[PDB]
């Protein structure tokens, strides 16, 4: 039904999109309005199939009481297996009440997990970190009496692979016809080639100037002793 | 369409892409330590009055009056929660844009980390700043008074700490009135948040755009599929069609092309704020106008 | 030694513990190769440019075997199956498809190469600040008070070792701003004043060694009415 006042000389109804969406019954002068059927989207969470077959199903938007489908296959909901989140509809995970490290994102503040628990498929709140406390004063101080050398790895990637690209062979092989007809098409292939042409030419910058700061060659001594410290 | 390649399947995955981004550039602003400090329930610190920063328990979110007067001043539009299909077909006859994009393919996801999670972070950074000063930053906490921390900051910036020890109520009040002045100062001006502002109202305007775009003719004779097919004989459908089809490729390639470079202009900004919360809030930085204007003492 | 007067210790620190310090660091150094053995996704980073690259190329091979609307992807078919003039609009779809395609690839490379480069300087940078100097900026070059760090290739890219320098075993103790001494007050030079219970002490910042107060290391520069919180005690000449 609909709430809408049309005019009496009006007969349809538009929106934003220019698409009907009220419509005047032609038999009885009566508005109806138009909506589309349900719908939504759908993602599976899974471990490794290297580790098992088992799945869970998230419906994105939905609320869990509103799940003849598109999909074929259905996942049938037991008394503990569904769950709401402020993301959708969770089916085939059991809500723990710990909290671990995230996982396996899935929406606003909810992991899952599979965990033994027999091996299931959990979700979880995730966890900031560990609880801690100082304690403050204001006649009292904390000094350290040890120390300890520690060594930690970071990684930066520098440059990338450089490719070339042939339209010419690419779009019309060895046929004539073709190249004659492209040939009307204006410049398009000079910009490509001139655009990695370039990049091929970054790339080369990029590793010369991370990796040629000095410009003398040292060699280390024969004799390998600095104090105790192996290198 | 099925016979036109896999551009969907590129996009589907730039986007996909854009996504994790996003969560990851929050994650490495807002994540550096690993520990939830408190602060100690007498607040008493030489004079320093921090009322203004610190959590209120009274409110149920557990936000600072400047956090509350900052999550006030800037209006969002979506927040990626449950715009349920029930509340879009309650036919109230006032439809919004939200329900129009939502019925034509374009969905928002929320965020992987809510918001009281956020101000637990910031919670925890200002209360192991306040007790401990640059030492959690680099190893276990120390405990230390907070004025001797301050006089430690002066001999910093090479002011020895009889200067300090001679005059701390004259800078505990004039810390109090510039930390009271910034209320005034935000709440008076109206465009102080526009660069927060921007963000939305850039998606938001992209997202009615691609609404819009879908009641363009590209040289048809309609812009309904059904009209066409329930006026035309089938085999003569397809040159009408295809144009159709190639003006609305074409609109999405533009739109995702657009987010791509967008998404790179908002990772940059990122890594520059990851890098200001790691030199100015942990640690005493020496740059010139790197964490503010004059010689800087803490954040 | 001038690596930890740069951080903030005295050189009888380091050479005190010679021994105990060069153990540490080669266990460290040590432990690296195994802990980069193990964990199986160290290095995705460098992994995933030459996934994308791959993916990119295979996608560009893939998209040939598209129609765009005409009777069919081979051009000699259309040639051998249909009327001159006739073919033009066929051969014009595919050129149209595959133009597009290129062009696709082309822009996505492009915004790959920026991101590239955005790395590749922070990396330049790091090596000059890092490498061939020490950083006083935080958590730039390790997490810790950095020493020094070495740098090694990888394929597409390059990886830093830092060593760092990390209290531990911390002990509480009482402490005071300044010193009270025939109506004059005491401040430390370097250091803070630290109490064990009966007497007092002057130490240093990151490591407890406690000596004698002395006018050598203190400067009085103050009367002793203003001060909130001060101790007096006896200071020796
Ligand atoms: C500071 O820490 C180091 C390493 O933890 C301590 O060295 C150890 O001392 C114990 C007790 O003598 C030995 O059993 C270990 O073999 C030592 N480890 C190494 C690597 O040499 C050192 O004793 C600590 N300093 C103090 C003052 O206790
Ligand atoms: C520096 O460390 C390396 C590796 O830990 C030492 O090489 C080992 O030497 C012992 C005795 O010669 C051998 O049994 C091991 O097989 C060697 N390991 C490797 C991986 O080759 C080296 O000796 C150390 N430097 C010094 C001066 O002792
Ligand atoms: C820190 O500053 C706040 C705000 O300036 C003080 O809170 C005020 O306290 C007075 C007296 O209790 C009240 O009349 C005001 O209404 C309060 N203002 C607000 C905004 O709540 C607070 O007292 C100060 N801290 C201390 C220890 O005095
Ligand atoms: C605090 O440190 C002082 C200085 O070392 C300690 O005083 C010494 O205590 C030892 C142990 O009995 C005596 O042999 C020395 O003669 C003391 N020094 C002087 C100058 O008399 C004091 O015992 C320490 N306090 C605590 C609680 O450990
Ligand atoms: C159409 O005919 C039906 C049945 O004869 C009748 O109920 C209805 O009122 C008619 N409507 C109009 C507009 O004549
Ligand atoms: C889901 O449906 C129930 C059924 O009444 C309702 O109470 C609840 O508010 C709905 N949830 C949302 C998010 O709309
Ligand atoms: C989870 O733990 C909280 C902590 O108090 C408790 O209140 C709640 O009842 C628990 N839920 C379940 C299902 O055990
Ligand atoms: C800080 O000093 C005040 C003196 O006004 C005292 O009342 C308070 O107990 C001190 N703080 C602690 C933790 O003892
Ligand atoms: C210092 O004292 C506090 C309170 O008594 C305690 O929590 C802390 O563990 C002590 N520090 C050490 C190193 O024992
Ligand atoms: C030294 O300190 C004590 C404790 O506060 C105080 O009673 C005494 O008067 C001080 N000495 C002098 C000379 O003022």
């Amino acid at each position: 039904e609909s709430n809408k006042k049309f005019l009496p000389f009006q007969q349809f109804g538009r929106d934003i999109a220019d698409t009907t969406d009220a419509v005047r019954d032609p038999q009885t002068l009566e508005i109806l309005d138009i909506t589309p059927c349900s719908f939504g989207g759908v993602s599976v969470i899974t471990p490794g199939t290297n580790t098992s077959n088992q799945v869970a199903v998230l419906y994105q938007g939905v609320n869990c009481t509103e799940v003849q489908l598109t999909p074929t296959w259905r996942v049938y909901s037991t008394g503990s297996n569904v769950f709401q989140t402020r993301a959708g509809c969770l089916i085939g995970a059991e809500y723990v009440n710990n909290s671990y490290e995230c996982d396996i994102p899935i929406g606003a503040g909810i992991c899952a997990s599979y965990q033994t628990q027999s091996q299931s498929i959990i979700a979880y709140t995730m966890s900031l970190g560990a609880e801690n406390s100082v304690a403050y004063s204001n006649n009292s101080i904390a000094i350290p009496t040890n120390f300890t050398i520690s060594v930690t790895t970071e990684i930066l990637p520098v440059s990338m692979t450089k490719t070339s690209v042939d339209c010419t062979m690419y779009i019309c092989g060895d046929s004539t016809e073709c190249s004659n007809l492209l040939l009307q098409y204006g410049s398009f292939c000079t910009q490509l080639k001139r655009a990695l042409t370039g990049i091929a030419v970054e790339q080369d910058k990029n590793t010369q100037e991370v990796f040629a700061q000095v410009k003398q060659i040292y060699k280390t001594p024969p004799i390998k002793y600095f104090g105790g410290f192996n290198f | 369409l099925l016979q036109y390649g896999s551009f969907c399947t590129q996009l589907k995955r730039a986007l996909t892409g854009i996504a994790v981004e996003q969560d990851k550039n929050t994650q490495e602003v807002f994540a550096q330590v690993k520990q939830i400090y408190k602060t100690p329930p007498i607040k008493y610190f030489g004079g320093f009055n921090f009322s203004q920063i610190l959590p209120d328990p009274s409110k149920p979110s557990k936000r600072s009056p400047i956090e509350d007067l900052l999550f006030n001043k800037v209006t969002l539009a979506d927040a990626g929660f449950i715009k349920q299909y029930g509340d879009c077909l309650g036919d109230i006859a006032a439809r919004d844009l939200i329900c129009a994009q939502k019925f034509n393919g374009l969905t928002v996801l929320p965020p992987l980390l809510t918001d009281e999670m956020i101000a637990q972070y910031t919670s925890a950074l200002l209360a192991g700043t306040i007790t401990s000063g640059w030492t959690f930053g680099a190893g276990p906490a120390l405990q230390i008074p907070f004025p001797m921390q301050m006089a430690y900051r002066f001999n910093g910036i090479g002011v020895t700490q009889n200067v300090l020890y001679e005059n701390q109520k004259l800078i505990a009040n004039q810390f109090n009135s510039a930390i009271g002045k910034i209320q005034d100062s935000l709440s008076s001006t109206p465009s102080a948040l526009g660069k927060l502002q921007d963000v939305v109202n850039h998606n938001a305007q992209a997202l009615n755009t691609l609404v819009k775009q879908l009641s363009s003719k590209f040289g048809a004779i309609s812009s309904v599929l059904n009209d066409i097919l329930s006026r035309l004989d089938p085999p003569e459908a397809e040159v009408q069609i295809d144009r159709l089809i190639t003006g609305r490729l074409q609109s999405l390639q533009t739109y995702v092309t657009q987010q791509l470079i967008r998404a790179a202009e908002i990772r940059a900004s990122a890594n520059l704020a990851a890098t200001k919360m790691s030199e100015c809030v942990l640690g005493q930085s020496k740059r010139v106008d790197f964490c503010g204007k004059g010689y800087h003492l803490m954040s | 030694a001038y690596r930890f007067n740069g951080i903030g210790v005295t050189q009888n620190v380091l050479y005190e513990n010679q021994k105990l310090i060069a153990n540490q660091f080669n266990s460290a150094i040590g432990k690296i190769q195994d802990s980069l053995s193990s964990t199986p996704s160290a290095l995705g980073k460098l992994q995933d440019v030459v996934n994308h690259n791959a993916q990119a190329l295979n996608t560009l091979v893939k998209q040939l075997s598209s129609k765009f609307g005409a009777i069919s992807s081979v051009l000699n078919d259309i040639l051998s199956r249909l009327d001159p003039p006739e073919a033009e609009v066929q051969i014009d779809r595919l050129i149209t498809g595959r133009l597009q395609s290129l062009q696709t690839y082309v822009t996505q490379q492009l915004i790959r190469a920026a991101e590239i480069r955005a790395s590749a300087n922070l990396a330049a940078t790091k090596m000059s600040e890092c490498v061939l100097g020490q950083s006083k900026r935080v958590d730039f070059c390790g997490k810790g008070y950095h020493l020094m760090s070495f740098p090694q290739s990888a394929p597409h890219g390059v990886v830093f070792l830092h060593v760092t320098y990390v209290p531990a075993q911390e002990k509480n103790f009482t402490t005071a701003p300044a010193i009270c001494h025939d109506g004059k007050a005491h401040f430390p030079r370097e250091g803070v004043f630290v109490s064990n219970g009966t007497h007092w002490f002057v130490t240093q910042r990151n490591f407890y060694e406690p000596q004698i107060i002395t006018t050598d290391n203190t400067f009085v520069s103050g009367n002793c009415d203003v001060v909130i919180g001060i101790v007096n005690n006896t200071v020796y000449d």
